[PDB]
């Protein structure tokens, strides 16, 4: 997630149709978003860093949140009154389906509603960004500096 | 030269002719080859209508002549 | 096939519209501007090139720089820049304005406008003559004739 | 040029006028005490862009001055004629930029051929259109070319025309006049006062010119 | 009827070509990143409201030329346009024309 | 009077090798004048003087519509021209 | 066939806009010993073409905080008020044929103004609301001795319908019966669509130039009709239609005349100018118009 | 001596008011202002058609930066460093050693096109005349890199307007 990101800003554009469709409202969907620059720095250090040569990195943030009030807070941060209805999974492919077809680049598409609506998966065995000497930055300080453009507190609950 | 200028001036007269002329030839061709009749004051719209409804093809601008006196 | 044959068309006619008339929005930092204000003098006359004497920010497509380029100065230029419609170039005129020029060395001096905006054509001299500058234009006018975008569009 | 203008109005009077400056702060004089007197002689051309050789005949007549020497007497008048082109140049600058500020625009390009032509007598003396650095500590670089004052001569037995053609437009305009008349009047001792020179004197009735 | 059609058309060719323009440029893809309250601006307003009042009462005039009562009505007239210019009059001297 | 300029102009179109040649000297320079030629260039580039011309408008050239490698049927630039005749167009000097 | 007199009357409207522009550049360019746009056509003739394609094709820059609805609507009140305003003018025949043509036109010239308020207020900004605001007094301000000025010339046809006006001045234009009324009118109509020396003040923007554009054409075609009459003869409308057009081409080139000739006003110089000597005065010729039909029994006919 | 410029006092008699009062109401200078205008409206333009017309130029313009060669075909330059000393904005670098026929010449010399003032210092230092300013302006470029001259394009240049650079020396060469 950044600046320039679709994951805060793809949230953030839906407010257009209304409502928002998080398929099981959100409920089931674990995720665990990383800042730009931690990641871009875990690269400068791993370039750097001699030992890792054959080894295999899993840059993560450091909060874990449900879909639903993760994009409760993305709404609250850009100041738009948020509305969750729980939409079908075979509805919502169907949706993404009708995406697909502009020529130029889709709003979203069937593989990514079926990619958001996955949990992030956890390997605690392969190295972390911490490995690299980086201390990944929580999405809260970040939240303000992404979303004032979306314009005209009260972070959201993390699950570990 | 000055007359460089003439050119765009030119297109702009020729845009400009268009809109009344094209009235004028609309105003023939709808109106029977005449002048559109003008209806102010109510005394007008009664002879318009009194026209439209003597010639029997429900058209104003159709003039029924003397020859229709019998 | 007719599938590039209608984009190249397409892509010729937008590459000449913009090309066609260029407004540029000037700064007139220091030396260099008056130069700039002989290029629209009666003899070189920019305005028969399409290029628009003194176009606003708001609907400007080339950015001139031309001047010295301070420190003080620097985020107001970033930030009209900023303030720029997307099809938007910089052209970099004069030596003070390319790398620093004769106040390089200078602790006040920002040592090449490209520090701050990106940089399409670069105008040399102190002052770059109005004949350098309009040539300098006109080739601007020819990159962007070069440039194709619903080709790329098309192969992608 | 660019300038940054704070000021604070009471509905439409100006309350006060604050300028902030330094955008054009470029360090000339720190960077003069790196150069020789002759590497120096550049930046003087930079300073005041719209007269060139006035600059330059002053940093020449500090340095002869100091050096206790005198340029030859031909020097000494390629320099006032040079100077008094410098000023026509500089004049013409100022009153047009001065109308199209205000929104006359086109006395700006009537004279701006007339500056063309003074920059390629600058270019043909020197061989720069506005930097020729020709006025050195110890005369003039070059002579001029064998050709040069017949045309400076055809030149200026023309421009008073240009000059009434300039009045024509202005002096006599209302909009003009009440644009102009009754602006920023300031009394001789406060321009005394507050270090105004040149026209900025002359103007309120000052008899001084240097 | 008529007048229904060209208003229609006019603010229909209007609308179309204003969002033509407006969504062309919106379909390739770019970066895509107080109280002073002055009050003579009012009494500008204000004195424009009441001598537009003062118009719409002399707008029948052309029609006003055919009465056969023709010296009242030019007393009438020449009342209202006195009145008209007392009223600027007023205001002059009150110093309501000021900057 | 006017019968003499439309005669001038005349002149103009039947100079240039008639209309084809009077559009091609139009659409690729802007400029429709006929002078006397001075020189033609190993490159394709033909140079033209009329004295009679306000100074700055008594020389010109009509550039070249293949140079080394590229189309210049359009794209004409004021670097195609030689040295010599770049001395001579830019008037450092009044001999070709 | 009434669509296609519609389309008749929009189309060249527009086109006469684009060309306009290159003669505006054009004619200046003359004017101040250069040329004008004379390298993309033959003679510029492809300037507009190129201009409006770039604009066209160039990315708009919503505020990205402002009302959306206003700042849409603002462009389409303009456009549709400067072609709706050409619909009662008689070339030789109106499109429309009102009663009161003139009377229209003037409710359509005061309703121009919301426009210029709603730029103002949506543009979210305190500058740009200080500045339609200036805009908008100025534009009341004129728009009533605009008004006052009109309806002491009509005084003379005998009616608002526009077309009389071509049997008013069959004999002798108006301009010699009342030439002080002319002159004011004339800087009215020069302070109404804020031009110099009253020019105070990609998409969106292209279409609020039109309608100025356009406005102006109008405006010089209005004046055109009402002051220099043109000599109609029923068999052939098509002379009336060719001086008319040279008439209003003629007072076009003025504007661009006295903007390239002149210095601009201050706000409060043309406010004083208006309210301080075209009111009176105005007021005195009102009253000098209407009694002066009476004083010679030469009272127009129509009632 | 001195003149008044505004010290004029306007006559109060009832011609000279009621002349005051027919231009305040008959915008008589306004009309004058127009005809100026109009008059000036019909007469040629001053614009040349570039770039098939070039604006006049002199034997002495500074340009693009060439090195020359004797007409042996040696390189004039002897690596004395005079035009790196006096160069104003220090735009010029030089680096010599003796040649594999024990000659005076550089391995290296670069000048900044982006830090030069195009002051002609450099070739009025020079003693064989090696480096001159040239005629040539019209160099614009689309990137900061090749406004890096090193030795090898220095060369080019002269090689490319040795033609136009002697004959300008030729012309100009008596007034130094
Ligand atoms: C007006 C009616 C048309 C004739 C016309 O405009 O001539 C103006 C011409 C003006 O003289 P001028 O341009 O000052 O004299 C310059 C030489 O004639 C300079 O003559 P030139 O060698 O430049 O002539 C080139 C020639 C050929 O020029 C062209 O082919 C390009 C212009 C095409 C215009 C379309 O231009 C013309 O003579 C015809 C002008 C375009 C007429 C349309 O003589 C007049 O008609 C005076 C009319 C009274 C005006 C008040
Ligand atoms: C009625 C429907 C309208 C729909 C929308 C279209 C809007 C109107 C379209 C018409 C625009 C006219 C385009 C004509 C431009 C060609 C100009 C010509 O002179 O260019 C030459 C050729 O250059 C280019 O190759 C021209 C390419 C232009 C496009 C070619 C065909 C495009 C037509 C496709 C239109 C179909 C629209 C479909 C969507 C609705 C070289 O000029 P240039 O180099 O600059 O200047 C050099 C200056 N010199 C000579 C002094 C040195
Ligand atoms: C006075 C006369 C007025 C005439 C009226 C105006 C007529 C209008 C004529 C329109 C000309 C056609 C304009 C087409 C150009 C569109 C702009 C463009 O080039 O966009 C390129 C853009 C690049 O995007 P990417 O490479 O994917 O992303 C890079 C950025 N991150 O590619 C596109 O989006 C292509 C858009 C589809 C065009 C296909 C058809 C051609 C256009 C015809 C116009 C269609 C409507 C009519
Ligand atoms: C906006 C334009 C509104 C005015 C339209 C009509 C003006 C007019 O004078 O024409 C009236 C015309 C003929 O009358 P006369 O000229 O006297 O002569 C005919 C008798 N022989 O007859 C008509 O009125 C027909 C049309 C009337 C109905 C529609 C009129 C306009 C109503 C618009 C409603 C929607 C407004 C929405 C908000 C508006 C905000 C700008
Ligand atoms: C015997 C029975 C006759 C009845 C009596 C009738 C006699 C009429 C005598 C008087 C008529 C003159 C009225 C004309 C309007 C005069 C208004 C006026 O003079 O106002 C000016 C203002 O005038 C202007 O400044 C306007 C200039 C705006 C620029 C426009 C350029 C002018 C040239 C353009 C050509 C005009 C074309 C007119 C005809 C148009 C045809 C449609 C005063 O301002 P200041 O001089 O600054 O002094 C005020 C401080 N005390
Ligand atoms: S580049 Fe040269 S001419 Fe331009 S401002 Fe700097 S010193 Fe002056
Ligand atoms: S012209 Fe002047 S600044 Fe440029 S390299 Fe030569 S001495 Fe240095
Ligand atoms: S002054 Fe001349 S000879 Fe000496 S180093 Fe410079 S170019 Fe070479």
């Amino acid at each position: 997630f950044g600046r320039e990101d679709r994951f805060l800003n793809y949230f953030a554009s839906m407010r257009w149709f209304g409502g928002v469709p998080l398929i099981s409202l959100g409920k089931e969907t674990v995720k665990q978003p990383v800042y730009i620059v931690d990641v871009s720095k875990g690269i400068i250090n791993a370039i750097k860093d001699p030992d890792a040569k054959g080894k295999t990195f899993a840059f993560v943030g450091p909060n874990r949140y449900l879909l639903f009030d993760l994009v409760q807070y993305i709404f609250a941060v850009a100041y738009r009154p948020f509305l969750p209805y729980p939409l079908p999974h075979f509805a919502y492919r169907w949706v993404g389906r009708l995406f697909e077809v502009s020529p130029f680049e889709p709003w979203t598409t069937r593989d990514k509603v079926e990619r958001v609506h996955m949990s992030d998966m956890t390997l605690p065995h392969l190295p972390g960004l911490e490995d690299l000497g980086i201390q990944a930055t929580p999405l809260e300080l970040k939240a303000i500096e992404v979303l004032r453009r979306h314009r005209t507190v009260k972070p959201a609950k993390t699950v570990n | 030269m000055w007359f460089e200028i003439l050119p765009g001036i030119a297109v702009m007269a020729a845009c400009l002719f268009i809109p009344g002329m094209a009235t004028a030839h609309i105003h023939k061709f709808t109106n029977g080859g005449k002048e559109k009749r003008v209806a102010h004051f109510s005394y007008q719209w009664n002879l318009m209508e009194r026209d439209r409804r003597i010639s029997g093809v429900n058209r104003y601008h159709v003039t029924k002549g003397l020859e229709n006196i019998d | 096939s007719r599938g590039e044959y209608v984009v190249a068309k397409l892509d010729d006619l937008v590459n000449w519209a913009r090309r066609s008339s260029l407004w540029p929005m000037t700064f007139g930092l220091a030396c260099c501007a008056v130069e700039m204000m002989h290029m629209a003098a009666p003899r070189y006359d920019m305005d028969r090139f399409g290029v628009v004497f003194r176009a606003s920010p708001r609907q400007s497509d080339v950015m001139i720089v031309a001047g010295t380029l301070t420190n003080k100065m620097a985020p107001a230029l970033r930030k009209v820049y900023d303030q720029m419609p997307e099809p938007r170039y910089v052209v970099s005129m004069g030596s003070c304005a390319n790398g620093g020029g004769y106040y390089h060395y200078s602790y006040s001096v920002v040592r090449g406008c490209d520090r701050i905006v990106p940089v399409d054509i670069y105008v040399p001299g102190c002052p770059p003559t109005a004949e350098a500058l309009l040539y300098g234009i006109l080739q601007l006018q020819r990159k962007i004739k070069r440039e194709k975008r619903l080709r790329i569009w098309y192969r992608r | 040029g660019v300038l940054r203008l704070v000021m604070e109005l009471s509905g439409e009077m100006v309350r006060k006028c604050d300028p902030h400056i330094g955008l054009l702060h470029r360090g000339t004089e720190k960077l003069i005490e790196y150069k020789t007197y002759l590497q120096a002689l550049p930046y003087f051309d930079r300073l005041d862009y719209v007269s060139m050789m006035c600059n330059e005949q002053a940093y020449s007549l500090a340095v002869e001055k100091l050096l206790n020497i005198q340029p030859p007497p031909r020097a000494q008048w390629i320099r006032v004629l040079f100077g008094e082109i410098t000023r026509l140049l500089n004049h013409i600058m100022a009153v047009t930029t001065h109308a199209l500020d205000i929104g006359a625009m086109t006395p700006f390009f009537w004279m701006f051929e007339e500056r063309e032509k003074m920059f390629e007598f600058y270019e043909r003396v020197s061989g720069a259109r506005m930097h020729a650095a020709y006025i050195r500590p110890g005369g003039v670089h070059q002579d001029l070319p064998l050709g040069l004052l017949d045309d400076i001569y055809e030149f200026s037995k023309n421009f008073s025309f240009r000059i009434d053609e300039l009045e024509e437009m202005l002096t006599n305009n209302r909009i003009w006049r009440n644009r102009t008349v009754d602006i920023g009047v300031v009394t001789a001792e406060d321009a005394l006062n507050y270090g105004f020179s040149g026209v900025m004197l002359r103007g309120s009735g000052i008899q001084w010119d240097l | 009827m008529n007048i229904m059609l060209t208003l229609l058309t006019n603010v229909t060719l209007a609308s179309l070509l204003v969002l033509i323009a407006f969504w062309l440029p919106q379909l390739n893809a770019y970066s895509e990143k107080r109280l002073p309250f002055s009050m003579k601006f009012f009494l500008v307003a204000i004195t424009f409201l009441l001598f537009d009042l003062e118009i719409a009462l002399l707008l029948p005039l052309p029609w006003a030329s055919q009465t056969n009562n023709l010296k009242t009505m030019l007393t009438m007239a020449l009342f209202l346009l006195i009145l008209l210019a007392a009223s600027l009059a007023y205001e002059w001297t009150q110093k309501g024309l000021e900057w | 009077e006017l019968v003499q300029v439309l005669r001038r102009g005349l002149q103009q179109v039947s100079g240039h090798g008639g209309l084809r040649g009077y559009l091609r000297v139009l659409f690729r320079a802007n400029d429709v004048r006929v002078g006397t030629l001075v020189g033609e260039d190993k490159y394709g580039n033909k140079y033209y003087e009329d004295n009679k011309q306000f100074f700055g408008r008594h020389r010109w050239v009509i550039y070249t519509t293949e140079m080394n490698g590229r189309d210049t049927f359009w794209d004409v630039d004021g670097s195609m021209v030689p040295p010599e005749w770049h001395r001579w167009l830019h008037c450092m000097t009044d001999d070709p | 066939m009434f669509m296609i007199n519609i389309l008749s009357l929009i189309i060249p409207i527009l086109l006469a806009v684009a060309f306009l522009t290159l003669v505006e550049r054009k004619v200046l360019g003359y004017m101040q010993l250069r040329k004008g746009p004379n390298v993309v056509g033959p003679y510029g003739l492809l300037q507009p073409i190129a201009d409006a394609l770039k604009l066209f094709t160039k990315e708009p820059l919503r505020p990205a905080t402002s009302s959306i609805s206003m700042f849409i609507i603002a462009p389409i009140l303009a456009l549709s008020l400067a072609l709706t305003m050409w619909v009662p003018l008689p070339m030789p025949y109106p499109l429309i044929n009102m009663n009161l043509g003139v009377l229209f036109m003037l409710a359509m010239s005061s309703l121009a103004v919301y426009s210029i308020l709603w730029s103002g207020w949506a543009s979210n900004s305190k500058y740009a609301l200080i500045g339609a605001l200036r805009a908008v007094a100025q534009t009341i301000s004129y728009e009533v001795t605009l008004a006052i000025i009109l309806l002491s010339v009509l005084l003379m046809n005998g009616s608002y319908t526009l077309s009389t006006l071509i049997t008013t001045q069959e004999h002798i234009w108006m301009i010699f019966t009342s030439w002080p009324l002319a002159m004011m009118w004339f800087i009215s109509t020069l302070a109404e669509t804020n031009r110099a020396p009253f020019d105070l003040t990609a998409g969106p923007f292209a279409m609020f130039f039109m309608a100025e554009y356009a406005n102006i054409i109008m405006m010089n075609a209005f004046t055109a009709i009402l002051f220099l009459g043109a000599s109609h003869d029923p068999h052939t409308p098509e002379l009336y239609t060719i001086n008319f057009v040279l008439k209003t081409l003629a007072l076009t080139i003025t504007f661009l005349w006295i903007r390239a000739s002149y210095p601009r006003f201050r706000y409060d110089q043309l406010m004083h100018l208006l309210w301080k000597s075209f009111l009176p005065l105005t007021l005195a010729l009102c009253m000098w118009h209407i009694s002066l039909p009476i004083m010679t029994a030469s009272i127009p006919p129509q009632s | 001596t001195y003149k008044f410029v505004n010290m004029r006092e306007p006559s109060m008699d009832m011609k000279s008011v009621t002349d005051r009062a027919a231009q305040t109401l008959l915008w008589t200078e306004l009309v004058r202002g127009l005809g100026m205008t109009l008059s000036y409206l019909f007469r040629e333009p001053a614009t040349i058609n570039y770039p098939f017309e070039k604006g006049p130029l002199s034997p002495r313009f500074r340009g693009e930066h060439a090195l020359r060669r004797y007409p042996s075909g040696e390189e004039r330059c002897i690596a004395c460093k005079l035009c790196e000393a006096v160069c104003p904005a220090q735009a010029i670098t030089i680096e010599a050693e003796p040649r594999a026929d024990g000659s005076r010449r550089t391995t290296r010399y670069d000048i900044d096109m982006t830090k030069c003032i195009y002051c002609g210092f450099c070739q009025e230092a020079c003693p064989v005349d090696a480096i001159v300013e040239g005629p040539n302006f019209e160099f614009s470029t689309e990137t900061h890199e090749e406004l890096l001259y090193n030795k090898e394009k220095l060369l080019n240049n002269g090689d490319k307007w040795e033609a136009e650079i002697a004959a300008n020396i030729q012309a100009d060469y008596l007034y130094r």
